[PDB]
Formats: structure tokens, sequence, C-alpha cells
């Protein structure tokens, strides 16, 4: 069981790291997210119900992405306070148990499993990074009210808090609409996105790096689980697209302008959730960690407090592979053919039109057309003539970490055909 | 084949001059010149004795390539070829001591062969490369001594007005396409036997295809463009006033006799126009 | 006079990019840092994505 | 076989950007020109070297490839086009791998035989045309770059949405373009496809209101010029539209087709008549090829098959002469230093008969019957007439402005009065001006080898217009 070498890992490194050095802790950690990792890969098409608690192929895809996220994370993050990796397991975990069950209250102890340790990630102790954590915390704590409300609504309508039961008319509505605040909130869809930006741009970027990515993941592995009406589905995707896109235009700083990204990016992959696909927004978030988690990495080697646009500009003369990779990262990011990007949104909204949502879809694509003012103004960027920006060329680790992860991105684009047979039930 | 010699000798001719031309002695260029001019009416009147000649072949479909040599054809060669012979051995004397003897003359063969071009054609598409032809060896000798700028606006000047007919020629062409569908002289007149069809369009056809010889022969509104072409040398003067050139539009109309012939309304313009 | 109207032409697709350039800095004009903003146009969501389904 | 001459240009391309030098890859060009030019001579019929291979199948996209008479002719122009541009160069900064790079993703775009791969390389061809753009050359590149790709892109995205209604409202099992084609669309289905296929394809042919893009983008790439060239070959706008927006969409079309020929027609007057205006051989060249394209798209937008044909042939050969006069444009440049067409007046008797190239070159532009630009634009004629007469006559208010444009730039670039003088020609120079002016000549005057292949898809493709 991956639950079991995530529990074991938390709860023995909380207090081994008391007789423990930080870095052997990190070592830990590592460790620790690698084998829930590798125990994931090695039951592939295992699915393993237990209470609850349910293992499918929406928890293995997922799962596998958010312990991605984790990993990359935690491999940044060299500044010794054993906890500062603790809660990542912690968290960890959280994203898992919430991708993992359709049920509404152990889905909110999920929620609150992933969600508490992160508001205490956002401390890098700068007063902007407490700001972050505030403003997180408050919305957060909000939008929680709003999804057990939901949930107690939802035992309203049906004597059940696991989803899947059949269903009344009004108020069952009225409960997933309920839920739908909470959720979205925590994939950062509009009109629920607003602490996004500022969270991105506040927090420690390594952090931000593990929110962008594992957050998202799990958050849409919970969304695939709510029966999700075209209706709201359609406002959701609207306006995250326009705002995600438009907003992100004005932008001059990168971390904000990357989380702005990721509201339009939110935005594209609800379309799958018109007909709840999963191969495709598994797919799609595939891409999107990979791309995301390189961009993120290579934001770090920057700044970690915050990051100006014009700081990228140069990259590629002081490192070419990164400069690269970065460039890859914009253009998968863009949906721009042959990358591994441009198949996830592909097959998002193939499900869209399936679907039969048309204006909605379209709307989407003229604004992603639109988005590529910006994916551009990085990626090229690379090529600029450097102003003096600060930069520490990075470990073997991340050099070979973005590079490779970059690799994996037209090595998709090429040959979807690879990973694609089986991001379903595992055949 | 050996009709498409007349047309070709002035051609095998001329590329030599610009390809090498600057490579020879300065009594030649206009020799070869000349003797391909003198065995293209030689080598073409043999034909023509021998009673005329055909070419049918291979291009745009439903468009065939032909080149007709009859009597109001072998009529056309001798004055264009025999004449021209004499303007080409004298420009070997008016012209000397000038650089571009080569230029000279290899732009006189080409002009030679696209009036061959012209007469002998039996569709109206290849009587075009004839047009054009002609019109763009008028525009290469024009200008020839090109280091003036007015000797250039002279030939930028008939390449532009003689398009404007040019033009006309076209639409026409495209009427008598719309309409039979042969686009080929010889089938357009057989086929105009009978009671024709659409009068009121087969008169506008004539008409834009007159509109087109306006241009060519410096008739009005068109005739602008002609004082102008003074600027070239005087026996280039000579070829397009009188041997060639300006001929092709009276002999447009000659050829298309079987489309006037059948237009009251129309023909009078025409005799209205040249009065004026 | 038709090459400047082309000049024109293009300058106003220009102009709708700076349309959504416009539009772009209005719609991130309304994050301010507020929290209390933020709470507001929360709840304001809320209202409107439930408005929207029953 | 196809796979592998879409390929060896994007090879030879990649070996070229990281491995040079450029001979290599030069010589890589002339094998893809020889291969290509094989393979227009061979083909029997429609089908000819069929590829189809999964890619995503249960989405119903295939790797699906083959030469009609139209693939195998562009094969041809693009290959020798690029080639040109290849053995020409003088800009060589080793990126000539981008160009085969975008060679090869063309030739691709071309062999498509199914809609989406067709729009993964439509897509995919725009990142080497955006990038030899902004680290090749122009001071304002990143303007021309921005507008170029949000052009086409805006353009394009939207049009996802159409091809994938092409399939899922018509029933059709994949994407292959027989089976799209094996289940037809009705009416107000077949309308916003066609529409949403037409507003990327109008804008990348470029239709009027839809050019804007065009002129920015020719002028700050290198000032040789080959990313120009190519450029001009990713204008593949109305071949979109014949083998595509039309085909799989025709109910709309019918309802399109009066405004696809009213903007073609006034796209070719008002190209032909504001190129007049041009003060640099970028601009001219530019709106010489919205021109000619406003020709090309009025001989499809007809129906009639002899303008359908007539458009793709101009097409065709208007690749090899605009690509050639971008390229001498560039090789002038280098030796003068400026694409400005007033400046270094008389460069006659300085240069050699590289007069004559240009001045050939320039006769096939304005569509000088002997030359490669008559034939198409004739046969486009013949068909216009048919479909609306008043249109052609409007478009062909043309002939008139080509020959004021092209032959005034001549005059004042050529034949006036001598400059400081010239380098005379290059032994590359020498390979450009022969192959190119052989190529002028036999398309010009052999229109009748070309284009066999162009007949059946014509006739039939009218037909589909038709009963
Ligand atoms: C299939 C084989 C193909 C054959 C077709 C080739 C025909 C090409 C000739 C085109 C025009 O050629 C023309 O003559 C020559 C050739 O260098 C040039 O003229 C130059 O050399 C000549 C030679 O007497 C000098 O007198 C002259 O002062 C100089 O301008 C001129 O620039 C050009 O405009």
């Amino acid at each position: 069981m991956t639950l079991a070498i995530l529990a074991v890992f938390s709860v023995a490194l909380t207090l081994l790291g008391f007789v423990l050095p930080p870095q052997g802790v990190k070592r830990a950690t590592l460790l620790g997210l690698a084998l829930a990792l590798a125990s994931l890969l090695l039951t592939w098409g295992k699915p393993f119900a237990f209470g609850p608690y349910a293992v499918d192929g929406v928890s293995q895809v997922f799962t596998l992405l958010a312990l991605l996220g984790a990993l990359w994370t935690v491999g940044l993050v060299r500044s010794g306070r054993f906890e500062f990796y603790l809660l990542v397991l912690y968290a960890a975990l959280g994203m898992h148990l919430l991708a993992s069950t359709r049920h509404l209250l152990l889905m909110l102890v999920a929620l609150e499993a992933l969600s508490l340790p992160l508001y205490a990630l956002a401390t890098w102790r700068r007063g902007q990074g407490l700001e972050a954590a505030l403003k997180y915390f408050l919305l957060g704590a909000l939008a929680a009210a709003f999804f057990l409300y939901g949930a107690a609504l939802f035992y309203g309508a049906t004597g059940s808090l696991v989803l899947g039961a059949p269903g009344e008319g009004p108020l069952y509505a009225l409960a997933l609409g309920l839920l739908l605040v909470g959720l979205g909130f925590k994939a950062a869809l509009a009109p629920f996105h607003f602490w996004t930006p500022d969270v991105y741009q506040g927090s420690p970027t390594p952090v931000v790096l593990f929110m962008a990515t594992s957050v998202k993941a799990a958050a849409f592995a919970a969304l695939l689980r709510v029966a999700a009406p075209p209706e709201a589905l359609a406002l959701l995707v609207a306006l995250s697209v326009v705002v995600g896109n438009l907003a992100a235009l004005a932008q001059k700083e990168a971390k904000r302008l990357l989380a702005y990204s990721s509201i339009a990016h939110a935005g594209y992959m609800a379309l799958a959730l018109y007909t709840g696909n999963a191969q495709a927004l598994g797919f799609y978030l595939l891409t999107y960690v990979l791309a995301t988690g390189l961009a993120f990495a290579v934001l770090s080697q920057i700044s970690p407090d915050r990051v100006p646009l014009e700081a990228l500009r140069g990259l590629y003369r002081k490192d070419p592979l990164l400069g690269l990779a970065f460039l890859v990262a914009m253009l998968s990011l863009l949906g721009l053919p042959p990358l591994a990007g441009f198949w996830g949104k592909y097959l998002a909204f193939a499900e869209a039109a399936r679907a039969g949502a048309w204006g909605v879809l379209v709307l989407a694509l003229v604004t992603s057309a639109v988005s590529a003012y910006y994916y551009l103004g990085l990626g090229l960027a690379v090529f600029a003539r450097p102003e003096e920006t600060p930069f520490r060329p990075g470990p073997p680790w991340a050099r070979a970490a973005v590079v490779a992860a970059g690799v994996l991105l037209l090595a998709l684009g090429l040959l979807p055909g690879l990973v694609l047979p089986a991001l379903a039930a595992g055949g | 084949m050996a009709l498409l010699g007349t047309i070709l000798l002035p051609l095998l001719g001329f590329a030599l001059l610009g390809l090498f031309g600057k490579r020879m002695r300065e009594p030649l260029p206009g020799v070869l010149a000349s003797g391909l001019v003198l065995a293209s009416f030689l080598l073409g009147a043999g034909l023509l004795l021998s009673g005329g000649a055909r070419f049918q072949a291979e291009w745009l479909p439903g468009i065939p390539f032909s080149l007709l040599l009859d009597n109001l054809s072998g009529f056309m060669l001798l004055i264009v070829t025999g004449v021209g012979f004499l303007i080409h051995v004298y420009a070997i004397g008016y012209m000397g001591g000038d650089p571009g003897y080569s230029r000279f003359f290899a732009y006189f063969n080409l002009f030679i062969a696209m009036m061959l071009t012209l007469v002998l054609a039996d569709s109206y598409p290849v009587m075009f490369i004839g047009w054009e032809g002609v019109g763009l060896a008028s525009f290469l000798l024009i200008g020839f001594w090109y280091k003036n700028p007015q000797y250039a606006d002279s030939a930028r000047k008939a390449f532009i007005v003689n398009r404007i007919g040019d033009l006309g020629f076209m639409l026409g062409m495209a009427i008598l396409w719309a309409l039979y569908g042969t686009l080929s002289i010889s089938e357009l007149k057989e086929a105009m036997e009978g009671p024709l069809k659409n009068p009121d369009l087969l008169a506008l056809a004539g008409l834009l295809l007159f509109l087109g010889a306006v241009g060519k022969s410096a008739q009005i509104p068109l005739m602008v463009w002609l004082p102008d072409a003074m600027a070239g040398p005087t026996p280039v003067s000579a070829l397009i006033h009188a041997a060639t050139m300006v001929t092709a539009g009276v002999y447009l109309i000659a050829r298309s006799s079987f489309l006037y012939s059948v237009l009251p309304d129309v023909s009078y313009a025409i005799a209205v126009v040249g009065l004026l | 006079a038709l090459f400047y109207g082309d000049r024109g032409l293009l300058s106003g697709y220009f102009g709708l990019g700076g349309a959504a350039r416009s539009l772009g800095q209005g719609l991130a004009r309304l994050q301010t840092g507020y929290l209390r903003v933020y709470a507001l146009l929360f709840v304001l969501g809320a209202l409107l994505l439930l408005g929207v389904m029953r | 076989m196809v796979v592998l001459a879409v390929l060896l240009p994007v090879v030879f391309g990649a070996l070229l950007l990281l491995g040079l030098p450029r001979a290599l890859g030069v010589l890589g060009a002339g094998l893809s020109f020889l291969l290509n030019l094989y393979l227009f001579l061979t083909h029997p019929g429609g089908v000819a070297h069929a590829f189809q291979a999964p890619l995503l199948p249960g989405a119903g996209v295939y790797w699906a490839f083959g030469l009609d008479g139209l693939s195998a002719l562009f094969f041809l122009t693009i290959a020798l086009t690029v080639f040109l541009g290849a053995l020409v160069a003088r800009v060589e900064g080793r990126f000539l791998g981008l160009a085969l790079l975008m060679e090869g993703l063309l030739l691709g775009l071309f062999a498509a035989r199914d809609l989406l791969v067709f729009y993964v390389f439509f897509e995919a061809a725009l990142i080497p045309a955006l990038l030899m753009l902004y680290l090749y050359g122009g001071e304002g590149r990143t303007r021309a770059l921005y507008t170029f790709v949000l052009f086409t892109l805006v353009g394009s995205l939207p049009m996802l949405a159409a091809v994938l209604g092409a399939r899922l409202l018509s029933g059709s099992p994949t994407f292959l373009l027989e089976d799209l084609l094996a289940h037809p669309l009705q009416e107000e289905a077949a309308f916003w496809v066609f529409l949403g296929f037409a507003l990327a394809f109008a804008i990348k042919t470029p239709l009027f209101p839809l050019h804007a893009w065009l002129p920015p983008f020719h002028q700050e790439n290198h000032p040789s010029g080959l990313a120009d060239a190519l450029g001009t070959l990713y204008k593949v706008g109305v071949f979109a539209f014949f083998r595509f927006a039309i085909p799989l969409a025709p109910e709309g079309f019918a309802q399109a087709q009066g405004l696809l020929l009213f903007l073609a027609a006034l796209s070719a007057l008002y190209g032909a008549w504001v190129a007049f205006a041009a003060k640099d051989f970028k601009t001219l060249l530019a709106y010489a090829g919205l021109s000619h394209m406003g020709v090309a798209a009025l001989g499809v937008f007809s129906g009639t098959p002899e303008g359908a044909m007539g458009g793709l042939y101009l097409l065709a050969a208007s690749g090899v002469y605009t690509g050639g006069l971008f390229l001498l444009a560039g090789r002038l440049y280098e030796r003068t230093g400026t694409l400005e067409i007033g400046r270094y007046r008389g460069l006659a008797q300085s240069a050699p008969g590289l007069a004559a190239l240009a001045l050939i070159l320039f006769l096939a532009m304005v569509g000088l019957p002997g030359l490669s630009g008559f034939p198409g634009e004739f046969l486009t004629l013949l068909g216009a007439y048919k479909a609306s007469p008043w249109l052609a006559a409007l478009a062909f208010l043309s002939v008139i402005a080509s020959a004021a444009y092209a032959l005034t730039a001549f005059q004042k670039t050529f034949w006036e009065e001598g400059g400081s003088g010239v380098k005379d020609l290059a032994g590359a120079e020498w390979g450009f001006a022969l192959l190119s002016v052989l190529a002028l000549l036999l398309m010009g005057v052999f229109p009748g080898y070309f284009a066999r292949g162009l007949h059946p898809l014509a006739e039939a493709f009218a037909k589909l217009l038709g009963g």
C-alpha cells in the first residue's frame, strides 16, 4: 500500500528527526516519497479498494503526479528545519487521500491534511510570504466552510456522504454547487482563484512548484469524482480561461504570471470534466506537471523570494540546456505541436466537443491563442541579452532534472502513443 | 516541326548573344542575327511555297499549342522576316562602335521570334505569347541605351500602356471560351458558322479583342505610348512602326475576321476609331 | 493612399491587441491585495455559480 | 517513399542545427530536391505512396501520407525553392537547419492524408518560422513576430473546434480525409465547420482584411530573405481551402463563396496596386505575394476545374519566383547594403546578366506567357469569368499594376545611371540563375507536364460542388 509507506514515513520521521540531522531527514522524506511512487508503479492496474479509501486509475495517476511534485520540491530545499520536509510528507499523504475517496467527509479531512501544512510552507518568513500564508489560510478556511456545508447538503439530499449517491432535485444541485465552491477554489478555477497570484508570488518558489503541480493535480482528481453539471462547468471554464490569460497579459513578474497561467490552464482542464474522461485529464496533467515543474525549477535557480521577467533573459548563454528546456516548457504550456502539451489540450478540447460544448470550447481556443503572447514572452526571452541577474547554476540533480523532464515533453509530443495507451485502468 | 523552325531560329540565335555575345568581334552578331532571319524568311517561304504548314502540340489541357501557316500567315511572315531582314542588315551598319551589339541583336532575334509566334498561331493564347512577347521585346529595345532615365521610362510606358490592351485581349479570350470552349482560331471560326450565340456577348468579346488591338497598333486612346517609343535606336523604330508590332493590331482583326464580319455594331466603332 | 490605409489597418489590429491589454490589466486590477476584497469577490462568485445551476 | 522525403530535410536540418557545417545540409537540400523531383517524374495516380500508422488511435488520429498530382508538384516546388535558398544562402548562420526543418514540416503539411496530422504540421511549421524571425534579424523582429504568430494562431486554434466538429458531427470513425469525406455534414453544421476552416485559411491565404501580418513579417526577417521564401511557402491557405475546407463542408462554402470570390478579387487588385508605393524589396515582394494569392484564391473559389487547377498551379509556380526574387533581393542587398529601391541606381553594366536573371523573374511574376505565372493566372481567369465575370475583371485590373511595380522597381534598381559598381555573379549564384530560369521556362513552356495530376483533382473537386 502507498498509504502505508506515506503514513509510516510521516509518523516515524516526526520523532526520528529529533535524533536525525535535517539533511538525513531530507534523504528520508525523499526515499519515502520515492517508495510510495514505486509502490504505485508496481501495482499499476491493481485497483485496491479498502474502506472509503479506493485506489483506481485516477488515484494512481494523480498521486503519481502529486508525488512527483513532492519529490521535485523536496529536492531543492536544503534549508535545515526538518519540519520543512515533514510537512511536505504530511501534505503528500493528504493529497493522496484526497485523490483516493468518494467519501465527502474523508475528502474534507484530506483537504485539511494537505492544505494545513501548506499554509505553513508559505513561510520563507518573508513579510510577503506571511501575507500569502494569511490570505491562503483565511480564504482557504472559508472555502472549507462552503465545502462542508455542501457535504451536509449532499447528506441532506441523499442518505449518504459518499459521491455516487443517486441524487435528488434542487437540494442535490445546491449541494454540488457548494462542493464545487471549495473544490474549485482548491484547483484555482474562477471565480475562486483570487488567492493564487498572491500566494504564488508570496510563497518561496520551490513551495510554489509543489503547489502549482501536486495540489492542482489532487484537486482535479477529486473533481473527477464530483458529478459536475454542464452549466457550472461552463461558468467555471469560461471565467477561468478569460481571466487567466487576459490578466496574465498585465503581469510583469514571473511567478504571478505563471499563477494566472495556471488559472487559465485549470480552465482548459475542466473541459475534460464535461465527459469526465480522466484519460484526457490524466494526460493533460502529465504534460502540465512536467512543464510547470520544469518552469518552477528554473525559476527556483534564479530567486526563491520573487522573480521579475527580465531575470529570465539571457538564460540560454548562462545554461544552454536550461534555456532550451525552459523554451520547450513554454511551448508545451502553449499547446503547440509537436509537444505533449498540445496533446493534452487537444485531448481536453476533444471531450468538450464530444460533450457538445461548442461555444465554451471555441472561447477557450480563442483566448488560448491569446495566451501565445506571454508563453512566448518567456521562452523567447531565453535568448535575449542578459540583464544583471541572479543565477545559481544548479547541481547535477536539478540540471539533469530540468533536462530529462524537458526531453520527456517532446518525447511524448512525438509519441503520445507511448504513455496514452494506459493512463486508463492500467491495461 | 519545320514550321516551328522559323520561330526557333531567331531564338536559338537570340540566346547565343545573351549567353555569349560579347565573346564575339563586332561585325558578327549582326551577321548571325540577319542570317537566322534570312533562313527564317527563306526556310519559311519554302513552306509557304510548299502550300502551307502546321504544328500542334502539348500544353494546358483543352488549350493545345498550334501554329498555322496559311496565305494570311505567309503574307505576314514574308513581310516581317523580309523587311525585318533588311532592317537587320542595316542595323549592322547604323549600330557600330556601340557596346551591346550582342544585346541589340539578341533583342532583335527575340523580337522577330515573338512576332513569328504571333502570326503563326492557331490559338489565341499562343498568339498571346506573341503579343506580350513582342511588347516585351519592344520594352527591351526602346530602353536599349538604359543609362538614360528618359530612355527607360519610354520602355516602361511601352510595356504598361500595351498591357492595358493586353488585358482586353485576355478578357475577350475568356469570353470566347465560356461561350465556345475551343480557344483555337480555326475551330473557333468553324464553330461560328451558324446562328452564333449570345450576339451581345460575342460583340463584347470582339470589342475587348479590339481594345486589345488598340494598344498594339497605337490607335486611340492608347495612341500615346508610340511617339515616346522613339527612344531606342532608329532601326528599332523602323521594325516597330513598319514591319512588326503595330502590324499585329491589324492582323488580329484580319484573323478574327470571322468574328467581326458578323458584328455590324462593333465594326462600325472599329472603322470610326481608325478614322479618328 | 491605399498603402498608408493598409498601415492604418495593421495599426487597428494592434488596437485590438491593446484592447486585450486594457481588458487584461483591468482584470488583474481586480486583485487589490486586500483580503476583505478577495472575500467579497469570493462570496459574490459563489452566489454566481450557485445562481446558475439548479 | 513519402515519409523518407518528408523526414530527409528534418534530419539534415536537425543534423545541421547542432552538428554543422552548412555544405552537408546544402547537399541535404540537394538530396531532398533530387528525391522530390524523382518523385515528380514517376507516380501514376492519386494514391501514389500511401502511408498509414497508428498515432493516437481511439482518437481516430493516424500518421497518414501520400502524393496526389498536387502533393507531388508541391514537393518538387518546395524542394526546389528551398534548395535554391540553400546554395545561394549567404544567411548560413547555420540556421539553414531551421530552414530544412521548416521544409520537412511543410512537406509533411502537404503530404498529410488526415486532418489532425495536417493541423499538427500546419501549426508546427510556425515554430521555425517564428524562430528564424526572432533570433536571425530585423529591428522590429518582436512586433513582426508577435503579429504573425498571434494572427496565424488566432485563426488556427478555433479551426481545431471545426476539425473536431468535422469528425464528430459527421459520425466519421477517424480523422482520415477519405473517411471524413465518406461522412457528409448537414447544413448549419457544415456552415460552422467551413467557417472555422475559413478564418484560419483566409488569414493564412491571405485575404484582404486578414493580410496585415504579411508586410511586417517580410521586412524583419534576415535581409537575405531565406526566411521570407519559406514564409511564402507557408502561404498554404489556398491549398488548405481546396483540399480541406471546401470538400468537408461544401454546404457552407456555398454561402461564403460570393464573399470569398470578392475578397480574393480585391486582394489581387489592391495588393498589386499598393505594391507600387513600396520603397523596399521586402514590402514590394510582400504585397506582390498578396496579389498573387488573391488570384490563386480567386481560381479555387470559383468552382470550375479550370480556375481551380489554375489557382493551385499559380500557387505552386509562384513559390519559385517569389522565393527567388526574395533571395535575389538579398543577394543585391549583400553587395550593396540596403533593400531600398531608390538608392544605388544603375547596376546593369556593373553587374552582368544579373539584370537578365532579375528581369526574367520579374516577368514571371507579372505573368508574362512562357513563364510560370501566366499559365496559372490564365486558367484562373478562365474559371473566374465562369464564376463571376465582373470580379474576374476587377481582379484582373491587376496585370497593369503588376507591370507597374515590377518594371518600376526593376528600372530604378538596375537600368538607370551607373553607380559604384558591384560583384558579377558567384559560383553559387550561377547555379541559382541557371536552375531557376530553367525551372521558370519549363513550368511556363510546359505547363502541360506539371499539372497533369492537377487535372483529375480539379474536375473531381469541381463536381464535388456539382451534384
Ligand atoms: C536553354 C538555354 C537558355 C537560353 C536563354 C538565355 C538568354 C539570356 C539573355 C538575356 C539578356 O542578356 C543581355 O545580354 C548581356 C548578357 O550578359 C548583358 O549585356 C552586357 O554584355 C553585353 C555583351 O555584348 C555588353 O555589350 C553590354 O554592354 C552589357 O550590358 C545584358 O545585361 C543582358 O540584359
